[PDB]
């Protein structure tokens, strides 16, 4: 029952290092189609609005 | 990096040995696997136990492998019995730790285990 | 000529493929000079809970 970052404190663990070595700048975020682009549904066709 | 293993004994066929992969702390996971290779084929699986309970095993390991889980050193325990030369391999520890609901096992660790008379 | 190439990656990565470094043994409940990966020092080094 929370849309925005619940109220509280939770430190962070270290995952993983990565060896890449090149300059970074911009960055994207990949999400799941879940609709069909070619024959779009009029709704729900994509997850929950 | 984080966790770690090594560790094993070389044995004649028919013994009985407990591999261990050396605890590195109190970790999350859900499912620990037991999994071997040998160079010219592929790697294979071994065996899964489930913090739930559910245990699975590969079909060529019948009545040789035994899977335990221990929470308080928080270590998976495989006690392997009736040994024929097709174990000589190396043994790794693959962990499950949910990284984006899953995924990056560690089983970057290994115990080269090889089961021979001579 | 059976011709072998071992091209070794030095690069801003978790070294992997090392180990020539060798330990000896180790020594406990005596007053000792350790270095631990780096870390020099002297004391008396005990199983710690
Ligand atoms: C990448 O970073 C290096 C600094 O190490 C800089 O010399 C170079 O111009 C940068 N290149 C780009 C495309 O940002």
């Amino acid at each position: 029952l929370v849309r925005d970052l619940p109220q509280g404190f939770s430190a962070l663990e270290p995952l993983v290092d990565l060896p890449i070595g090149i300059n970074i700048t911009r960055f994207q975020t990949l999400l799941a189609l879940h609709r069909s682009y070619l024959t779009p549904g009029d709704s729900s066709s994509g997850w929950t609005a | 990096v984080q966790l770690q293993e090594s560790g094993g004994g070389l044995v004649q066929p028919g013994g009985s040995l407990r591999l261990s992969c050396v605890a590195s702390g109190s970790v999350t996971f859900n499912s620990m696997g037991w999994y071997r290779q040998a160079p010219g084929k592929q790697r294979e699986l071994v065996a899964q136990i489930t913090a739930g309970g559910d245990t699975h095993y590969a079909d060529s390991v019948k009545g040789r492998f035994t899977i335990s889980e221990h929470r308080g050193k928080n270590a998976v325990y495989l006690e392997m019995h009736s040994l024929k030369p097709e174990d000589t391999a190396v043994y790794y520890c693959h962990l499950q730790v949910p990284f984006l609901g899953g995924g990056y096992d560690y089983w970057g660790q290994g115990t080269q285990v090889t089961v021979s008379s001579g | 000529y059976r011709v072998v190439v071992l091209s070794f990656e030095l690069l801003h990565a978790p070294a992997t493929v090392c180990g020539p470094k060798k330990s000896t043994n180790l020594v406990k409940n005596k007053c000792v000079n350790f270095n631990f990966n780096g870390l020099t020092g002297t004391g008396v080094l005990t199983e710690s809970n």
